[PDB]
Formats: structure tokens, C-alpha cells, sequence
């Protein structure tokens, strides 16, 4: 009666038979903007069951030296399905969001991954220079559906240890215990709408703490899939498309 | 009648706390079933063993304060945050309002993403040889878009409609009070995104992480007097948080600092946290 | 408790605060765990 | 909500998640000497934290060819700590006990052990003379903390079989059920107050009935720990140290 669950968003439905439990990001759902917090006057579009539904990511197979992994949201989104054309022909873009990592392995594998959710992680250049200097590239910012691999995992690629990073709203899946990680995100941000093209909120991230240990023998293909789903999305200020 | 379906909370509780918690006494537990040292660290959550359900505990009335911990009494404490050089003999000085740039209050900063706070400026201008001659100074305020001052006697020092301060070498150090000055609803330090629309390059993209809810203006100094006198100053402007609120915290720096506007470092040098002992089995 | 000015934000500093709410960093999860019991069944 | 336990005692706790349950000796608890059962006239010293919890012996390792082990209680418990303190400077003693023995195996591990409790349990002398007569050491009816391994573990080393040896307090531990037994034991003795140093009241004993068995490849080092606790311990006649 706690490790079984259904979620059921939108036309989209996720089981599992070994979870653990369901985080919300501080202590808050997501909801719609109230009229007290509005600053624009025009009317938003809310369309409420083809913006609001699990998207399904590729899958990034785990292996022995895995430094670990990131993603940015909306920008996932931002070219699959309809969130991805309400999100380029409006300006404005205001929604939450609920995770769900998936990572299976049997009874005879062992290691642990640590799956938080960063609000407004911004990736550090590598270079002992006080000005030129090295900043990334938008490719390493901004990656995609694809993600990005960290270089340095144990500072975040920020200049900031992970050691520290269970501050963020976070779950871990320890192998021996649980498959999945959840975790349902509000909108944070200073203003009440802003761009979804050149501001992304948050950043999901994977990293593997304790290795992919097996014996000979078992199976030496572990992937790790990511579905994603807007919950409480909003738009506003139509024109025509930008990517 | 019509078509239906377009017909169709929390957690936390804030408690006023004042000093810090008590203790109970408790007693030996002899039974099976109720278990509070087992923990699921896989959750998300923390574990919520006390002390009086480990061991057996007495009756402490605790009457600690809770009060200096508050982020009120932890910011407001002013540190400096900008040294302008003035050398007389272009004859004025001007200096970019940012305090990004000082790494004692920095840190603290740091803690945060979003911040709302008014501040209480401290000017301290000194000579190179220690200070006090009696000469006036003159401290504008120049807000993004009005004319930045382009000559030692230019009219722009008229000063008809933003503020500014006189004040000599030798009075008490100047002290202002300024608002929450930002067009957003908070300061955040962490701007994970571009400002402007286009292609964003994958060299050397500058504008990356450049937040303009931040950038609040610029800060002209002079010395009121027509014959340029010849005198080497400094001033050290001093920032004091007050009135703060904060929001979404985040992990403390733990590597060295490279530049202002940008959270660099060097992959090649990486401090690690914690310093090195001889082996895991044993503590000194 | 004293201003010499109209302006709000040239006093000093207000009334202490006092509260702290750390549910929502401490548990900030659905299904609320109690002490004496497992966490996982 | 059977199977997970914890046993706070004094400042010390122990935690199981794979236990069976809790056998009561003779159905009746540990409780303090009432006063229509005193015999001694001064006032008793009852320090109840301090000597109150969890003592961990050492660990035996369990083989294939082990015929069994006993302590001797209060004996091992009469040079560690201030329960070792209070009872050589008292002529008198009087305690209940709570004991448990630790030993975990994996799932592809078999066999048993027999943890029981006698009271008054008297070691034999193993000769066939009829009057001189062979009678055991100091070290084999007091062995101490290190314990002694039986000889004839099929008749206990008293004469007496081991198959009606389940009228005593008892658990089983079975290495595919549980991993843990714990048995409270009261003051069992003819008079209120005796001895802590000539008078061993009971005796634990762990005996392998069905044999350890493992296939190749498994962790070969299988140990058992044993962790007792006095309960409502009291002492009386105060003089020099006699150990
Ligand atoms: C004669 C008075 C001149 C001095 C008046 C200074 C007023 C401007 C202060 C604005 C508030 C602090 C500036 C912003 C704080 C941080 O430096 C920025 N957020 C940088 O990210």
C-alpha cells in the first residue's frame, strides 16, 4: 500500500510495483497564477490535456565509469509535441512539472543514483583565467533531449560540492531497494511569466554516487529512462514561432 | 445540461519558536513492532529519530536562544563590497554597482538564489597616506540610462534631478538608506539563462549567466574644485542587508574563486572538501 | 520603533521574526512518515 | 509489524528487521525484591542506568564441524564494565537478564542453532570411575567471556539429552526464517539474594542442531555474536573487592 502506485496524467499513465515514496519540492503543488501576482493584461491559453502529459526522453545506458548526467527544463520540451509549439509561438510560459526516473536491476547488482532537481543551475567554465576566459558553449547549456555528461561531478560543474546537494528536493534509487525516483516541482522563479526559449528553471539531474557493481554473468545493460510531464501550463503573448 | 467536464494545500506549518527544544524523560522499551532507529534515506526525506526514542533521557528545561540564527540578524552586518581610486592630477572616478566582486560577503550571498533586501551604504574615503585633509567630495548616483559624467567640471555634476552627497574628508563617513531597486520581484544571483533572442555561439558566449534585473546603475565621485588639486584618494563603500527575506537556498562555495559575473573554476586544481588524514580507521 | 522620515525602507531593523517552518525541507514528501514505525512496507 | 523490533535498554539499543519473536522465561518479568521476601536488613544500591544495558561479548565462528557452546551468567559479566564493579564489591546480587544472539546468513545458506536457557546448569565429569572420580576445572564450569565448547553436545555435558532440552526457555535460529533470538529471563533461585561469584544462576547455550551448509563460492565466515542485558539489578553488603 506504499510501494505500489499509479500516476495517471493527461491521456498517460506510469506504474510501478517498487517504489518509494512521492517527493514535492517544497512542500508546494503547482497551480495557476494568481490575479494579484499578474503583470500581463492579455488572456493566457490553457489547454490543459494536450500540454499536460508523460513525454517520454531517450535512455542513457549505465556503465562502470559513468561521471553522471543533466537536462534543462522546458528546454526538453521545447521541440516534442504541442508543449513544444504553444512554447514557441507565445512569449510568455508559466507551469510546473513531475518527474519520474526509471532504473531497474535485479537482485544481484548494487549501486545507488542520486536524482535532485537544482533550480537555476548554471554550468561553470573549466579555465584558471581572470580575464580572455572559457564559458560554455550552448550546446553544453542548453543540451536537449540528449543531455550532457558532468566532467567534474563531484563540484556540479558549479564550483559547488555535491556533498551539500541534498539541500535540493531529491531521492536516491539504491538498487537493493526501490527502481524509481519521483519528484513533483512548482514554478520558482522571480516573475510570474517568463520566456520558456531563453530561460530554463531548473536542471534534473542523475549522478551514479556509489558505482554499477555485477558478477559475471548477469546482465551488462542497465539503461536509465527519464518521463516527464507539465502540470499547470500556461501561455501567453502570441506571435509567430521562434526556436 | 451543457457539456460537463468544462464544469470541473500543503505540508509545512510555521511555529513561533523562541528558545530551543526541551527534553523529556524517557524510559526502556521492551517490545516488537515499533522500531524509530530504522530509517529509508531513499525517500527524500530526513531522519526523524530523537534522542528520547535512542536512549533514556532526563527532563531539561532549555532556555538557549534561537535568536542570532534568524537571516535578519545574519546579514546585517556590513561588509565592504567596492574600493573606487581616484587619482586627481582625468579628476573623477566612477564605479559599476556590483558586489560580486568582494569574497567575504560574496559567500554569504551565495547561500540563496532569490533575495529581497534594502541596504544602508558606508562611504570611507581616505587619502594613500591615511587620510583627513580638508577637501569636499561629491558622490553621484547615476541610474542606468541617465548620462555618466564625461569631465572633471562637466554639467552633468549639476545633479538637478538624481541624488547626491557633499560631504568633506574630515566630517563622519557618509550613510544613505536605499530601496529594493530591481524591476523583478527579487535579486537572484543564479540566472540560468540569455537575455537577448538569436544563435548563441559555442566558443566564447559572454552573455550566458548575465542577469539585467541586477545591474542597478553607476557611481560618480569627484572633488568639488575647479584648479585640479593633487591628492590620491580612496573610498571603501561598506553594504549593510537590512529588511531581508530569502528564498530557495543552495549549496556554500567550496572551490576557489575566479571572476565576478561568472561562477568559474579550474578542473585542473579541484580543493577537496575536507582535508586529508592517513587512513579511514582512525579519527585524529 | 522610531523613523524620522515618511520613507518605509529608511528605518532600521523591524520586529523579529521568530518562526521557522523546516517541514518543507526536512520531509517534504507525500505520503507523511511517523517515527515508530518502518518507513517502507 | 512482527518482524522488525528494537530494544532500547539503558543507553544502548539494538535494531532487527528479521526477528521472530520475544519469549518470556516462565512467563513473568524481572522486577526488584519485595519486602515480604527480604531476608537482609540493610539497604540496597540500585544504580539502574549504569549497569542496565546492552553488554556485546565476543563472536564465535560457526563451521562445519562444530559440536556447540555455554556461558555462564552473571559470570561474564563480572570484569566488564560497573555491573563488574558493583558485583565484586557487593556480597550480594539479585538481576534479571535479557539476552540476544546475533548470527545472519545469506539465502543460500542452511542450518539451525538451539539457543536455550537452563537454570542451575551443571557441568558432568566424563570418566567411568566410581570411586577417585574426574571433575571439571574452574575453567569449564566458570568459563568467563570466551565461553567453552561442549564435548558431547547430544547430552549436553550433564547426562541429560538434548532432544527434551526444549522444556527450558528457547528460540531457534533458522538460517531461512529468522536471524536473532531474544529470551527475558527473571531471578530464578531457591533463596532473594545470592552470590554474583561463587553462584552462577543460568547458563546460555547455543548448540548447532542441523549442521551449516553452503555451496562454493559463498562467504565461508559465518560468526555468532551474543549482546545481554541485566534488568532490575540490585546488590547489597558492601566490603572490599573479591573477584
Ligand atoms: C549617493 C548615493 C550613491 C550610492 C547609491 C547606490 C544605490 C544602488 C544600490 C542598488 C542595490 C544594490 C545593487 C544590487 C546588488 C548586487 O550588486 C547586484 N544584484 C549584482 O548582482
Amino acid at each position: 500500500s506504499d510501494r505500489v502506485a499509479q500516476l495517471t496524467v493527461g491521456n498517460s499513465s506510469i506504474t510501478t510495483q517498487e517504489a518509494a515514496n512521492i517527493v514535492l519540492a517544497y512542500g508546494e503543488w503547482p497551480e495557476y497564477c494568481p490575479d494579484t501576482d499578474a503583470t500581463a493584461v492579455d488572456k493566457p491559453t490553457r489547454p490543459d490535456v494536450s500540454v499536460n502529459r508523460f513525454y517520454t526522453l531517450d535512455s542513457k545506458m549505465w556503465q562502470e565509469n559513468s561521471t553522471g548526467w543533466y537536462w534543462k527544463f522546458p528546454d526538453v520540451l521545447n521541440k516534442t509535441g504541442v508543449f513544444g509549439q504553444n512554447a514557441q509561438f507565445h512569449y510568455l510560459y508559466r507551469s510546473g512539472f513531475c518527474l519520474h526516473v526509471q532504473c531497474n536491476a535485479s537482485k544481484f547488482h548494487q549501486g545507488a543514483l542520486l536524482v535532485a532537481v537544482i533550480p537555476e543551475f548554471v554550468i561553470a567554465g573549466r579555465g584558471s583565467n581572470t580575464k580572455e576566459a572559457p564559458h560554455p558553449g550552448f550546446t553544453t547549456t542548453f543540451p536537449g533531449t540528449t543531455g550532457a555528461t558532468f566532467y567534474d561531478p563531484y563540484v556540479l560543474d558549479s564550483g559547488v560540492p555535491l556533498s551539500q546537494a541534498l539541500i535540493y528536493p531529491h531521492q536516491w534509487i539504491n538498487l537493493r531497494t526501490n527502481n524509481c525516483a519521483t519528484v513533483i516541482v512548482p514554478y520558482i522563479n522571480a516573475v510570474p511569466f517568463d520566456s520558456a526559449i531563453n530561460h530554463s528553471n531548473f536542471g534534473l539531474i542523475v549522478i551514479p554516487v556509489s558505482p554499477l557493481k555485477y558478477s559475471s554473468g548477469a546482465t551488462t545493460a542497465i539503461p536509465i529512462t527519464i518521463t516527464i510531464a507539465p502540470l499547470n501550463s500556461e501561455f501567453g503573448g502570441l506571435r509567430q514561432a521562434v526556436s | 445540461d451543457p457539456v460537463e467536464d468544462i464544469i470541473h494545500r500543503a505540508i509545512s506549518s510555521a511555529t513561533n519558536v523562541e528558545s530551543a527544544a526541551n527534553t523529556t524523560p524517557s524510559s526502556h522499551r521492551l517490545e516488537t513492532g515499533r522500531v524509530p532507529a530504522l530509517q529509508a534515506a531513499e525517500t527524500g526525506a530526513t531522519s526523524n529519530a530523537t534522542d528520547e526514542n535512542m536512549i533514556e533521557t532526563r527532563c531539561v528545561v532549555n532556555r538557549n536562544g534561537v535568536l542570532e540564527t534568524t537571516i535578519n540578524h545574519f546579514f546585517s552586518r556590513s561588509g565592504l563590497v567596492g574600493v573606487v581610486n581616484l587619482t586627481d592630477g582625468t579628476g573623477y572616478a566612477t564605479w559599476d554597482i556590483d558586489i560580486m566582486g568582494f569574497v567575504q560577503l560574496r559567500r554569504k550571498c551565495e547561500m540563496f538564489t532569490y533575495m529581497r533586501f534594502n541596504a544602508e551604504f558606508t562611504f570611507v574615503t581616505t587619502t594613500e597616506n591615511g587620510g583627513a585633509r580638508p577637501y569636499m567630495l561629491q558622490y553621484m548616483y547615476v541610474p542606468p540610462g541617465a548620462p555618466k559624467p564625461t569631465g572633471r567640471d562637466a554639467f552633468q555634476w549639476q545633479t538637478a534631478t538624481n541624488p547626491s552627497v557633499f560631504v568633506k574628508l574630515t566630517d563622519p563617513p557618509a550613510q544613505v538608506s536605499v530601496p529594493f531597486m530591481s524591476p523583478a520581484s527579487a535579486y537572484q544571483w543564479f540566472y540560468d539563462g540569455y537575455p537577448t533572442f538569436g544563435q548563441h555561439p559555442e566558443t566564447s558566449n559572454t552573455t550566458y549567466g548575465l542577469c539585467p534585473n541586477n545591474m542597478m546603475g553607476t557611481f560618480a565621485v569627484r572633488v568639488v574644485s575647479r584648479e585640479a588639486s593633487q591628492l590620491k584618494l580612496q573610498t571603501r563603500v561598506y553594504m549593510k542587508l537590512k529588511h531581508v527575506r530569502a528564498w530557495v537556498p543552495r549549496p556554500i562555495r567550496s572551490q576557489p574563486y575566479l571572476l565576478k559575473n561568472f561562477p568559474n573554476y579550474d578542473s585542473s586544481k579541484i580543493t577537496n572538501s575536507a582535508r586529508d588524514r592517513s587512513s579511514i580507521k582512525q579519527a585524529n | 520603533n522610531i523613523n524620522y522620515y515618511k520613507d518605509s525602507y529608511a528605518a532600521s531593523a523591524t520586529r523579529q521574526d521568530f518562526t521557522q517552518d523546516p517541514k518543507k525541507f526536512t520531509q517534504p514528501v507525500l505520503d507523511s512518515i511517523r517515527e515508530l514505525s518502518a518507513p517502507l512496507n
